[PDB]
């Protein structure tokens, strides 16, 4: 049971900081906040104070301040996104945010006891239930239509938390039945079967390359699906066909609607069958995912390796790239972007392969590999890259990369090329229904964090990277 | 353009207008033209949602909520008979205004005419004003405790006939923990409940609740996570001490196959209420490996990492290894606000002290060091290692092994980076004396060793005064005397005296009496100079307690 809830999109340079969309209260929960709370109460203040509070508090409001020990204090430490307003002399508690691609999203919940000792928030539904209609209003809006969306969100919340208390967190719902008009327990988010499983595996790989240290490479992967077929209980459940040579499924965590996740799958963290895969779901008018999985697969695909001899102002990245065979030789966008943190005026460049065009700025020359690489699976670079007067705050300003450590920023992607080796299977359907699954199946490949880490100077290092 | 500048004022702030002028008969036309022709849809709509949000601001008083009731009772009853889009936010804002207002109760009109025409509406835009009265009844029901339980053998019965399933089950439920606390409390049981009364407000029971939870569960399929959440929050509130949990427990086994962001507090806190009751000694291994998991996973995103993070520190134990230990313990690769939420873990494994966890936590404390000390970046690197360093002290004061280090490495982060006075003051402002003093000792030494013909002086006084004692004197006095000449602005000029006020506490007496003077006698603003002739003349000529009770 919340108190109220909000939408204030980020505003760089505005003094006010944004324009609220949406500000609701519900003053029933309010009355109980006075009789279940009592001498602890601290009312909700209005639209002004809260955003300029929330903005002071979520440091994103003017951080040049020197030191506000009521935000920077060494002993104000927020481990968690619920954070605690001080508006009016009293401390508002509980406040919940978050940010992303700059749009805001709070609430302040309900709890039913004095706030004297400051309860243990293991305990409080409402935290939970504040911060999971904000991610459903943050899914809803920036989905994939520029202002029909942010414009009906007052009539669409309404239907979904008319008094306080929420219905559903999907705002697609909202939609669904506010514009558009159950004698069953049809479920309360559903307003020829057709399946399009868009899997998805970034290979984020801090390369490395030393001996004690392990050379880090994980893939992120998910599948979204739908059982967007007519009848009345029919059950289409796909199999995917990992070969001998992959392994089994790993990493497995599954979506709210999905119904459990297999002893394994809590087992094998970071069956070990490549099937018979049943995946139990609940039809969705929503994409119900039944697994999001990060599979392991030994061999990298891609490897590198960089040096910078900080001979004065010669930064000769003499890079040297490994592209592995399993690696089909098509790229659609292999731009093997270099960017120069912390340091071109003079490309006096050798490029083997594609052009290394500094762009217009002269702070970081993309060096576009284009689409292939060479027959020698091996670009280079011996720039004398003789930089003018030292840019010390203009150029990117990256903490990861100091000094002769830097690593190439691949932002490399492939079509239907991934490192784990998923493939959809439809012939082995097994059902207590009958139908036509249309698996329109798929993959990519992306670069997550592709760092190909120069092994001629320091990386950061994980925990278990340096463990034999 | 009727009403919208009339809401315009209003919804700018509700308590400034209402305490204007205009406000006082803003209710009384709200109320006027309810029945009224002369207003479109669209206006009755607005007016009708201002009278949903704000019920607190309009109608103050007991009796005029009741007076704002019946109106809103009549114009309600009062519409024409054709299809129209005032029939669900009428009936709720009456509830709004007559639930915040107080006037609600047995022996009202208002209340008994509003509550019979709830029931029997929602009793069953017929399915929309369905739902909408059966959410109206629950809040009711919420706010004055058994309120609406009095059609509980009705929707037993008829859970097999029309009605929504989420509204139903909710107000059943709470329905059942309301009514069954108040009659156990009084000491008696349902009394036939299961098949209006205002009575509430001043064997083969266990069959009946066995079949009201196994029904609940079963129409539970239908709840959206989020009030499956607040369900089963509820009902681990109220058969805690009041038929084993295993009907339960294959929903909840399944559930936590999940990592949704309700669904896993729902389940973390029923194993918190319902103890170690169900939970076997090695679920409880499974629900923390999961829990760790989801604090790190990447197909979610930051805020429920964190929230896990903070869940599996705090995790609630039934009957109070390492590699748990190292699929969470922080990296330099965490964004800055998620490896706080990790330094415990790594605080609690190097306590009882594979590379050596004090030489990672070393290496780790290192690079933010060296992300501290790089001028031009946002302070919240700095932040970071700060609060890194209180965390590591406060869970780490008893080992010199570890400490060493850190306190060194704290020491060469000060020197490189002289912007960062305020930190360390908060820093020494908070740790306990067994970090507060060798920090202490080692700090000044480093303001100390150099001559002192920086630019960073006005960062090193305020350490200085933070810091300055009666251990290490003539080092101090030297290093004072030298810095005298390298102060021209007020700031500088005033973090010198404080510390020679802070010598004052201290209370050294021998050679002061000529530090104090030099500074009294040779700075640039006055107000600098009279400051240390006063406190001079305090050291001076005060006992060592009265200085302490007058100074």
């Amino acid at each position: 049971a919340l108190r109220a809830v909000w939408l204030i999109r980020h505003e760089p340079g505005t003094p006010l900081g944004g324009t609220v969309r949406f500000s609701r209260r519900y003053p029933t929960v309010e009355k109980r906040a006075k009789a279940f709370n009592g001498m602890t109460y601290v009312p909700v203040p209005e639209d002004g104070p809260f955003l300029r509070a929330l903005l002071f508090q979520l440091r994103l409001l003017d951080d040049d301040k020197d030191f506000m020990e009521r935000r920077d204090g060494c002993s104000r430490i927020n481990k968690t996104s619920i954070y605690g307003l001080s508006v009016g002399g009293e401390e508002l508690w509980p406040v919940i945010a978050f940010l992303r691609d700059s749009m805001i999203y709070a609430s302040v919940p309900l709890v039913e006891q004095a706030l004297s000792p400051r309860p243990p928030l293991i305990s409080i539904s409402g935290v939970s239930q504040g911060l999971e209609l904000l991610l459903g209003i943050q899914d809803f809006l920036y989905s994939s239509d520029l202002h029909t969306k942010l414009s009906q969100l007052p009539d669409l919340l309404l239907q979904a938390c008319p008094l306080g208390t929420l219905l559903d967190a999907n705002l697609q719902n909202s939609l669904n039945s506010i514009n558009s008009v159950q004698p069953q327990k049809q479920p309360a988010w559903k307003v020829k079967a057709q399946i399009s499983i868009s899997i998805t595996e970034t290979v984020k790989c801090m390369q490395y390359g030393k001996q004690d240290i392990a050379d880090t490479w994980q893939v992120a992967g998910t599948v979204a699906c739908k059982c967007d077929l007519e009848g009345v209980m029919p059950a289409v459940t796909i199999s995917l066909s990992l070969p001998t040579n992959g392994s089994p499924l790993q990493d497995i965590i599954v979506h709210p609607c999905v119904t459990s996740l297999d002893s394994a799958i809590l087992t094998s963290s970071s069956s070990a069958f490549s099937g018979p895969y049943k995946f139990p779901f609940t039809p969705p008018l929503e994409s119900f995912n039944l697994c999001h999985y990060t599979s392991q697969v030994p061999v990298p695909p891609i490897l590198g390796s960089y040096h910078m001899k900080e001979e004065g102002v010669q930064l000769k990245v003499t890079v040297n790239f490994k592209l592995h065979e399993s690696v089909r030789n098509n790229f659609e966008v292999c731009e093997a972007h270099i960017p120069f943190y912390n340091r071109i005026t003079h490309l006096e460049y050798k490029a083997s392969f594609g052009q290394l065009e500094v762009f217009r700025e002269k702070s970081l020359l993309v060096w576009i590999i284009g689409q292939k690489f060479p027959k020698s699976m091996e670009i280079s670079l011996s720039g004398t890259l003789t930089f003018g007067v030292k840019g010390h705050n203009k150029q990117p300003f990256d903490h990861i990369c100091i000094g002769n450590t830097a690593y190439i920023k691949l932002n490399f992607r492939i079509a239907d090329y991934t490192l784990t080796g998923c493939y959809a299977d439809q012939h082995s359907v097994q059902v207590f229904a009958s139908g036509k699954p249309k698996i329109s199946a798929y993959r990519k490949l992306i670069s997550s964090d592709y760092y190909i880490w120069n092994s001629k100077a320091p990386a950061p290092v994980t925990y278990a990277s340096l463990l034999p | 353009d009727a009403w919208a500048q009339r809401l315009g004022a209003f919804r700018a702030s509700p308590s400034a207008f209402m305490a204007g002028p205009e406000g006082e008969d803003l209710g009384r036309d709200l109320l006027s033209d309810l029945r009224s022709e002369k207003l479109s849809e669209q206006t009755k709509v607005s007016l009708l949602a201002l009278s949903m949000e704000y019920p607190a601001q309009l109608w103050p008083d007991a009796s005029a909520a009741e007076v704002a009731a019946t109106s809103l009772l009549d114009t309600l009853v009062l519409l024409p008979p054709r299809p129209s889009a005032l029939r669900r936010p009428l009936l709720l804002a009456a509830t709004t205004a007559l639930a915040a207002g107080g006037a609600l109760g047995p022996t009202s009109g208002a209340s008994c005419r509003l509550l019979p025409l709830l029931l029997g509406l929602a009793a069953g835009e017929q399915r929309p004003l369905q739902a909408t009265a059966c959410e109206c009844l629950r809040e009711l029901e919420s706010c004055k405790p058994g309120l609406l339980g009095g059609s509980l053998g009705l929707l037993r019965g008829l859970l097999g006939q029309e009605g929504p399933v989420q509204p139903l089950s909710l107000l059943l439920a709470l329905a059942l923990r309301n009514t069954l606390v108040l009659q156990s409390r009084v000491g008696a049981g349902l009394g036939g409940l299961l098949t209006w009364d205002w009575t509430l407000v001043e064997p083969e029971e266990a069959r009946e609740l066995r079949a009201a939870v196994i029904q609940l569960l079963d129409t539970s399929y239908l709840l959206t996570p989020v009030a499956q959440a607040q369900l089963l929050w509820l009902l681990g509130w109220a058969l805690r001490g009041l038929q084993p949990p295993a009907l339960f427990k294959p929903q909840l086994v399944r559930l936590l196959g999940t990592a949704q962001l309700t669904l896993l507090h729902a389940m973390l806190a029923l194993k918190a209420a319902f103890g170690e009751a169900l939970f076997t000694a090695q679920d409880e291994a499974l629900l923390l490996r999961r829990l760790t998991l989801a604090a790190q996973h990447p197909a979610l995103p930051p805020p429920t990492h964190l929230f896990y993070l903070h869940c599996v520190l705090s995790f609630p134990e039934n009957w109070p290894g390492p590699q748990l230990c190292r699929g969470l313990l922080p990296s330099l690769l965490h964004d800055p606000m998620a490896l706080l939420a990790r330094l415990h873990l790594l605080c609690l494994l190097c306590a009882e002290e594979l590379p050596s966890p004090r030489h990672y936590l070393e290496e780790l404390l290192a690079g933010l060091r060296q992300r501290a000390a790089l001028d031009g970046g946002p302070r919240a690197l700095a932040t970071l290692c700060f609060q890194a360093s209180y965390l590591v002290a406060c869970c780490l004061a008893g080992q010199p092994t570890v400490l060493t280090p850190l306190i060194h490495g704290l020491a060469q982060l000060y020197q490189a980076r002289p912007m960062l006075a305020p930190h360390f003051v908060d820093l020494l402002d908070q740790v306990d004396s067994e970090l507060r003093e060798p920090l202490k000792v080692v700090l000044r030494q480093v303001v100390v060793s150099r001559p002192g013909r920086d630019e960073a002086l006005c960062w090193h006084l305020q350490m200085l005064a933070k810091v300055a004692d009666g251990d290490a004197q003539s080092a101090t006095l030297n290093f004072l005397q030298a810095a005298a000449a390298h102060c021209t602005n007020w700031d500088l000029q005033q973090g010198l005296l404080r510390v020679c006020r802070a010598l004052l506490r201290a209370g050294v007496r021998g050679g002061l009496v000529d530090l104090l003077q030099v500074l009294a006698r040779q700075l640039e603003d006055p107000d600098g100079r009279d400051h240390a002739r006063l406190y001079y003349i305090l050291l001076a000529h005060l006992a060592a307690p009265k200085l302490g009770v007058a100074l």
